[PDB]
């Protein structure tokens, strides 16, 4: 409860106003937070119907210990010309310093603003303090459903509410502003698979190795590695990710790669990167794939697929048994000025 | 406290006496002169006195050439040394060979060079002249005051240069024994070394290890050997043989071997010198008389200087020469003049023939052929209180276990003992004999400092060492995981999507270790069920992140049931609850009688379905129970008059209901009587978890909450019907989840929107009409709202329950008990729809079945054999209006107890539960009737004790067809659960406890082996099992270490050693005003001319024991001393209840927990290996593989080097990654000896390497010498440790004894005492010193 006042005087002159937010053990469980005292938050805001970015900003994040009990934040919101808009994430990322962690969590605005309604000369010293009262208000997150408090300290104020600025027509449905990213994200993904099957019909709807790895002599088995194929393509179509590999090599400035889990039998791990790795396309360029240690177990294992990102979008969809598909993620020029606004 | 160790300290205390004596300054001088004014100069005038005093010289000590030590080394005066850089001795050894007849190749010829080098020393003493003395040396004098005061300061000044000399000829004589100690090592070695008979082969591998075990073998028989000889019949005879022992394993290959340096006065050479302390000196006189006591050496130091020839090439190249003159009369004057060895003596003797021959005073001996001159030098380190070197302190470490379980076949020897015969007892302490013969007990309340620790309850250190042991795991079937929530309440859904098409059965690491014996774990055939063995408290597996390589998690076990039967067996559950039986003193109402009832319905064939409906109707309500008191009634007579045997078992709520509300003779009495049994039980139960639970309580939170899990809240009965769910929530810390489906349930605020009650049904007459409405509207798939009774807080108590479902149904029924889902509304459609039940035209006190038609109800009473009235089934009709929807399950995820908040990931501080709601656990159903069944009801396995195929294969026949397509899957252990319904993991019960219900024989005592079961195991559980003395789940063992003031005999051979010893030049450092310091500086060189090894020191007899061996446990919280707990007030809490002006036996000994398994052999525990459960040894293995020994100590594909048969003791100990692993390796650690990884990888290396480095080089980190405490030591400037179990990796074991009777037999009769009683074992020590064991009178030695 320190962590509010804190920032009421740090983060507080450059902002617009704080969202107070404490967030208990339910939404911590959901998100899996592990509240150690090195973890360094920070927070920016992705706009709508504008250029969508703001400057981050580091916000310091205490524990609480005992009414509620969790994690106490505050959320910086922005008011660019004078007032808020109703439908305008304001994302927190989460990370650790020294170890690999790499969290977001995103609260809409009318999550927020609704939950805000009710002689020696001196020296002035101001300590900070928490003699000021909290107000407990309750509030739901949109996106996972999992409930957290908004605290309104006590400080042309009480007689007007706070502003907002509702979006006019035409307009999109609101479902479909809301999740303006998740919609955006998984039409590139849907495309992108749409050239990986077009690349099956110019060779003639077959699988061409690329890494040399012995395969057993058995029927059953060159019938298994097919179904990695069309799985694949049941993963990558319903992926709708913020932290995919391809938005991190379209705001690289390195292959970047992720691993999936096919069948469900993993949850996936996104955006690493293959570092000292050139993605030439040469064959010997895949002896320093094979030298990272998730591609031997991606092609000699099974039930785990493998794509690889070169900085110029284009990707493989490594399969077990070395079988590769060259795949193009298309970016436009208006797209990457969307894409390295709100993410990069 | 700095009177007495400030040295001299009867000189001291004397000396500060003047201060009480003097009385006047001119008290203790004499009075000599007077100073007039005159000649008579008045009576009035100042005269003054002239005082003298007395002083005492400086005693001085024999010279270094008078002294015998100097037959061991050659003795030249180099003038000018401190111009020397090196100086250097080239060998060239050639050799010959054999040249034979047979095929193989013969030999070239082969030179050796050899070259030596010379070590330098450097002595200072300083020598303080006053400035009021130096300032009179130069005056002039002319009176006969200043005569006699110049004659004060001429011997002022000699005296403390005197003092200077003989600090000199000290540290000549100290810095040659110095150079003889270091290069002398000791006897165990050096006599299996110094016979060519083992080595003639070349070290291989198999040779090394037969020497270390003579290295061994040796330091154990012949060791103290002048104090072994004080209480055997031969005595002189084994002296005399063990000195001649010494005497030849010298090599005696020396190059001035010809030269003759010191002789007998009768002709014969001194061979050597052996030198003791007093009082070994005086020892050796009376079992060796001196034969001579006179010797004739040189007198003078040869003479080496620089002259003309050599000087020029000092001067200009930088290097010189020994005897030029020789050199340049063989290189020029005769070229071709082969080798040989008279016409070269004259030149190698290096002027040690040509020096003045003297009579020397020594008293020389005779041993076997050769004349040895035997000293003893503490005359001289006695006079200036330094420490002598002869006077090593051999430091050993000793090892003994505590509350060990002995396997079932029990056996014993002796005939004296009676009193601890019973198999029910354990020990839980051993009694180890102090130091002054103190028998003392080490319990576990004596153990506690070092294991209520948060290093010992962690995994965050245990699997990152556990992480770069196997870096790539292949994360397999992801079976036990993880709870996947999917919105559903249909758990026919969820059951029958699990079950459909599965033809693979996984099991998972747990489920295939409880039901390996204790044997089967240990051998090597067995890498993985050993390999996550790591930590007792903590359970591993292996995660499928991070990418696509796995990573290792652990889970805490949270009871002491959940160790697995090969770290704690059937037999010892049996045996620690009835140790929770004698405490107490419970007195058992069940007798074994009642359970022949009650496990005889478990196993019926013919049980009646009936008494299934009526449970389902009734589903744990006051008010519906009443309105049924008449027909339950013919259910319990009619089933126990036709047959032995007692219905209305399954649930608690019945069992509660007919003890309490009948009161009458509705039952037959003969019947009504096992039930009151039952009740009589379960509240006797927790009379006595009162008992040990404790009265205190840390904070808000009582310890009754948080000492066992049958007591704790959060823990909840398994067949829930009552709003428990909201009860939890306003009482709780550990903060709790409901998942209700999809949606969590947090807050007690939110009740109404989650949970919908229903209260009587009197009270609702009115909204009744609103119950059937959403009967058939609403979807009950996705309802999410569960529906229970409200509960009033006089009524229940949870531990009831609890003592119920988990603790006497899986003992009487042995785990034959699934949970059966019910199917509501088609049961009445069974009642109501009849039609005797619908026309009122049949009487009301009418026989049922003469009315009824063919449906299932002629079917279902059947079974039962019931001929009720029809007032009867209109009564269970009627409680169809606030009958609840289908059973739905509820997963209570809460926080682990602030003892256990440690985790790897972040999920594994969660632990939870599935309760079901509105269903009950019911019985194998009767195969006559499968088919009534089949109609109603439907299987829910969702937890440990409530999954049992052989019950849940007659409820579905599609589970009838999963058991009997693959039968791996019959056993309760091995049987696949849903996801949608239990993750073992993430589990209270978790399967080794499923897996001792099974395998019960249900006794009456294993009632109270299951309540001795759910014991937490944690910290503040420890304290309350350490006051009554119980076994907590691990026996573990104790590591000591013990000082000896070993008094030494050093033997060193003839002219080994040569000397060079400069000149003392003084060099002024200080000017005061008070007075002038300066530094005599004195330079020696030394070098070993022999190749071998010429010098042997052996422990000869134990002055005194330093150490007390009594039990003094180190206390981790001094060690680490940043960790705490989460809590605060429980972090004061435990560091209260577990924890030096003087001590009276001595310096305490510290001593280290290992914990380990219960199981493990006490036969490992009297042969001397170290507590790591395997050896250690790295000298057997081959040089500079570091790879290879490394393969010794951590893998376990091979059976350990000690026992063929098995791989490891404890594997809590034993591999990378365990605790003890975590803790030992990285005040002062015994057990940084034997885990610490890079001290033991210095003994990888060529064992002539060892040796040098034995003598010379202290070993890593031992402990200091005289401090209270023990600490670990630094600096080593007068600190002469001698410890031999840091090269041989092993540990000696002590008197431990089980009972106070097994040590008192023991004393009585030595040879015939029995090792191992039935419970109770002794452990005989096998030690290099053995001691007078005075216990009483009685002597055993």
């Amino acid at each position: 409860m320190d962590a509010h006042a804190i920032n009421e005087r740090y983060v507080g002159p450059r902002c617009h106003r704080l969202a107070h937010v404490v967030l208990p053990r339910t939404f911590l469980l959901h998100h899996a937070i592990p509240l150690e005292p090195e973890i360094i938050f920070s927070t920016y805001t992705r706009f709508s119907r504008s250029p969508g970015s703001s400057r981050r900003l580091v916000v310091c994040g205490k524990r609480v210990l005992p009414s509620p009990s969790g994690l106490a934040l505050s959320l910086p919101l922005f008011s660019h010309d004078g007032n808020f808009h109703p439908f305008d994430i304001s994302v927190l990322r989460i990370s650790c310093p020294g170890s690999n962690l790499s969290l977001t969590v995103r609260f809409l605005y009318l999550s927020l603003v609704v939950a805000m309604g009710a002689p020696p000369v001196r020296l002035s010293f101001n300590p900070v303090n928490a003699d000021v009262p909290a107000t407990w208000r309750d509030a739901t997150n949109v996106y996972s459903g999992a409930p957290y408090y908004v605290c309104v300290y006590e400080r042309e104020d009480d007689w007007l509410p706070i502003p907002l600025s509702f979006p006019e027509e035409p307009v999109p449905p609101p479902p479909s502003l809301v999740f303006m990213d998740d919609l955006f994200i998984n039409t590139k993904q849907c495309d992108f698979v749409d050239t990986l099957e077009a690349a099956c019909r110019t060779q003639g709807y077959t699988l061409r190795q690329r890494v040399p790895v012995a395969i057993p002599r058995d029927a059953e088995i060159a019938d298994a590695v097919k179904s990695h194929f069309l799985e694949a393509c049941l993963v990558l179509r319903g992926l709708a990710s913020e932290a995919s590999a391809w938005i991190r090599a379209a705001t690289s400035p390195a292959c970047w790669m992720d691993v999936l889990g096919l069948w469900e039998s993993r949850p996936h791990t996104l955006g690493l990167e293959l570092r000292g790795v050139n993605c030439g396309g040469t064959d010997g360029d895949w002896l320093e794939i094979l030298k990272q240690p998730d591609v031997q177990k991606t092609v000699s294992g099974s039930l785990v697929a493998c794509v690889i990102v070169t900085p110029a979008l284009e990707a493989w969809l490594v399969l077990p048994g070395g079988f590769a598909i060259k795949g193009r993620y298309r970016a436009s020029k208006e797209d990457l000025v969307f894409i390295r606004g709100r993410y990069g | 406290a700095t009177l007495e160790q400030r040295p001299f300290p009867y000189l001291a205390t004397e000396a500060n006496l003047l201060t009480q004596i003097k009385e006047s300054a001119a008290d203790g001088l004499f009075k000599s002169f007077q100073l007039l004014l005159g000649k008579d100069a008045r009576e009035g005038s100042v005269r003054f006195e002239a005082l003298l005093g007395v002083y005492t010289n400086v005693v001085e000590f024999v010279k270094f050439l008078e002294t015998a030590l100097a037959a061991a080394c050659v003795n030249t005066e180099f003038k000018d040394l401190r111009r020397m850089i090196d100086g250097k001795i080239q060998f060239k050894i050639s050799m010959p060979t054999i040249a034979h007849g047979d095929g193989r190749r013969p030999n070239k010829q082969r030179q050796y060079i050899v070259m030596k080098a010379c070590n330098k020393h450097h002595i200072g003493a300083e020598i303080e002249l006053a400035a009021a003395d130096i300032e009179l040396l130069f005056a002039e004098k002319e009176t006969p005051l200043d005569f006699t005061e110049y004659a004060g300061a001429i011997k002022t000044i000699t005296s403390a240069l005197q003092f200077g000399m003989d600090a000199l000829e000290r540290g000549l004589v100290d810095t040659v024994l110095a150079v003889k100690l270091r290069h002398a090592p000791p006897v165990f070695i050096l006599k299996t070394l110094g016979d060519p008979v083992y080595s003639e082969r070349g070290l291989k591998k198999a040779v090394k290890s037969d020497m270390v075990s003579m290295f061994k073998a040796h330091l154990i028989e012949h060791s103290f050997f002048l104090d072994k000889a004080e209480l055997m019949t031969r005595g002189k005879q084994y002296v005399l043989t063990m000195l001649s022992d010494m005497l030849a394993a010298v090599c005696e290959d020396t190059v001035f071997k010809g030269v003759s340096t010191y002789t007998t006065a009768s002709g014969q050479q001194v061979a050597g010198v052996l030198e003791t302390t007093d009082s070994v000196m005086r020892r050796l006189m009376n079992l060796l008389g001196q034969v001579e006591s006179a010797m004739s050496g040189p007198a003078a130091y040869a003479s080496y200087v620089v002259r003309g020839a050599n000087l020029v090439t000092a001067v200009s190249y930088g290097r010189a020469m020994r005897n030029f003159e020789q050199f340049m009369a063989r290189i020029v004057d005769h070229p071709n003049a082969l080798p040989s060895v008279e016409g070269d003596k004259a030149a190698l003797a290096d002027g040690h023939d040509e020096i003045q021959r003297t009579r020397i005073a020594a008293s020389l001996v005779k041993i076997g052929d050769k004349f040895v001159a035997i000293e003893s030098l503490q005359r001289m380190y006695n006079e200036t209180q330094f420490p002598c070197p002869l006077n090593r302190r051999i430091q050993y470490t000793y090892f003994f276990p505590v509350g060990l379980h002995l396997p079932v076949p029990r056996y014993s020897t002796s005939v004296s003992v009676r009193g601890v015969e019973s198999p029910a007892i354990q020990s839980t302490e051993t009694w180890v004999v102090n130091k002054n013969n103190v028998p003392l007990c080490f319990g576990y309340q004596n153990a506690l400092k070092s294991i209520c620790h948060p290093r010992m309850h962690n995994p965050t250190q245990s699997a990152q060492a556990l992480n770069q042991a196997f870096p790539d795991p292949d994360g397999g079937h992801g079976y036990g995981l993880r709870y996947e929530q999917t919105p559903n309440m249909n758990l026919f859904r969820t059951f029958h999507q699990y079950y459909m098409g599965k033809n693979v059965a996984f099991v998972p690491d747990v489920a295939q270790k409880a039901l390996v014996t204790t044997e089967d774990l240990l051998h090597p055939t067995s890498h993985r069920l050993l390999r996550l063995e790591v930590h007792p408290f903590f359970d591993f597996f292996v995660h499928p992140c991070p990418g696509a390589r796995g990573s290792y998690r652990a889970t805490h076990r949270t009871m002491v049931g959940n160790i697995p039967q090969p770290l704690a067996p059937r037999e010892f559950q049996e045996s620690r609850g009835a140790q929770f039986d004698a405490v107490t003193n419970m007195t058992h109402v069940i007798d074994q009688l009642t359970i022949d009832v009650i496990q005889e319905t478990a196993f019926d064939p013919a049980y009646p379905l009936f008494c299934y409906v009526i449970e389902a109707m009734i589903h744990g309500q006051e008010e519906k129970f009443v309105m049924n008191m008449p027909l339950i009634a013919l259910v319990i007579q009619t089933y126990w008059v036709n047959s032995g045997k007692l219905a209305f078992v399954n649930s608690y709520h019945m069992v509660r209901f007919i003890c309490t509300h009948m009161g009458n003779g509705s039952i037959p009495k003969e019947a009504h009587g096992h039930y009151r049994k039952i009740l009589g039980e379960l509240i006797a139960l927790e009379q006595a978890l009162l008992k040990l639970a404790g009265h205190e309580t840390v904070g808000r939170t009582p310890i009754t909450h948080l000492v066992s899990a049958l007591l704790d809240p959060h823990l909840l009965p398994p067949f829930a019907y009552h709003d428990v769910f909201t009860d939890l929530m306003q009482k709780s810390s550990r903060q709790p989840i409901i998942k209700i489906g999809d949606q969590n349930y947090d807050n007690p605020q939110n009740r109404a929107t989650f949970i919908n009650l229903r209260g009587r049904m009197e009270d609702l007459v009115n909204n009744l009409v609103n119950i059937y409405q959403t009967r058939v509207n609403e979807d009950h798939d996705e309802r999410h709202v569960l529906d229970v009774a409200p509960l009033d807080e006089n009524d229940y108590n949870p531990v009831l329950e609890k003592l119920f479902y988990y603790v006497l149904m899986p003992v009487c029924s042995n785990g034959h008990m699934c949970g059966m889902g019910v199917d509501y509304q088609n049961v009445a459609l069974t009642l109501t729809y009849n039609g005797p039940v619908f026309a009122d035209v049949v009487n009301a006190q009418d026989d049922i079945l003469l009315h009824l038609e063919n449906g299932t109800l002629k079917d279902i009473l059947q079974a039962g054999d019931i001929r009720p009235t029809v007032d009867m089934i209109r009564v269970l009709c009627t409680s169809f209006l606030t009958c609840p929807f289908v059973t739905q399950a509820a997963r209570v995820i809460t926080k682990r107890d602030p003892a256990q908040s440690f985790a790897t990931h972040e999920y594994g501080k969660d632990v939870a539960q599935t309760v079901l709601v509105n269903g009950f656990g019911a019985f194998a159903v009767a195969d006559r009737s499968r088919e009534a069944a089949e109609t109603m009801f439907y299987p829910v396995p969702f937890n440990k004790l409530y999954a049992d195929p052989l019950v849940a294969a007659t409820l579905h026949p599609l589970l009838a067809n999963y058991v009997t397509r693959l039968p791996n899957q019959r056993n309760a252990v091995v049987f696949n659960v849903p996801s949608n319904l239990m993750a073992e993991y993430e589990e209270w019960h978790k399967s080794p406890v499923a897996a001792y219900a099974a395998s019960c024989q249900a006794t009456p005592g294993a009632i109270s082996a299951m309540v001795s079961m759910h014991q937490k195991l944690s910290a503040p559980s420890f304290i309350c099992q350490a006051k009554h003395r119980m076994h907590p789940g691990f026996a573990m063992t104790v590591v000591r270490t013990d000082e000896v003031l070993a008094e030494h005999i050093l033997y060193c051979s003839r002219a080994s050693t040569s000397m060079f010893v400069g000149l003392p030049s003084v060099v002024r450092r200080e000017v005061r005003s008070d007075a002038v310091t300066f530094e005599i500086t004195h330079e020696i060189a030394s070098l070993h001319t022999a190749l071998g090894y010429s010098s042997v020191i052996a422990p000869a007899h134990v002055a005194a024991i330093t150490t007390d061996m009594g039990v003094h446990c180190q206390d981790l919280f001094m060690i680490f001393p940043g960790d705490a707990y989460q809590d605060r007030q429980l972090h004061d809490y435990i560091k209260m209840k577990a924890g030096l002006p003087g001590l009276s036996h001595g310096q305490l000994a510290t001593c280290e927990i290992i914990p380990t398994p219960v199981t493990s052999d006490v036969a490992y525990f009297q042969t001397p290996s170290n507590p790591r459960g395997r050896a250690a040894c790295v000298v057997s293995c081959d040089a500079y593989s570091n790879e290879s020994a490394e393969r010794l100590l951590y893998d376990h594909s091979i059976p350990d080097p000690a026992y063929e048969c098995r791989s490891t003791n404890n594997p809590w100990a034993s591999q990378r990654g365990s605790l003890g692993d975590v803790l030992y390796n990285i005040m002062y650690s015994p057990c940084r000896q034997f885990f610490h990884k890079e001290d033991i990888m210095r003994y990888n290396r060529g064992l002539y390497t060892l040796v040098n480095e034995y003598s010379a080089r202290l070993a890593g980190a031992p402990a200091t010498s005289t401090t209270d405490l023990q600490y670990v030591v630094v600096n080593g400037t007068d600190v002469f440790l001698d410890q031999p179990c840091h090269m041989l990796q092993e540990a000696y074991p002590t008197l431990a004894a089980s009972h106070r009777v097994m040590l008192d037999e023991y004393m009585s009769n030595k040879q015939t005492h029995a090792p191992v009683h039935m419970g109770q074992y002794l452990i005989e020590e096998v030690a290099p010193m053995k001691r007078l064991l005075k216990l009483g009178n009685k002597v055993v030695y």
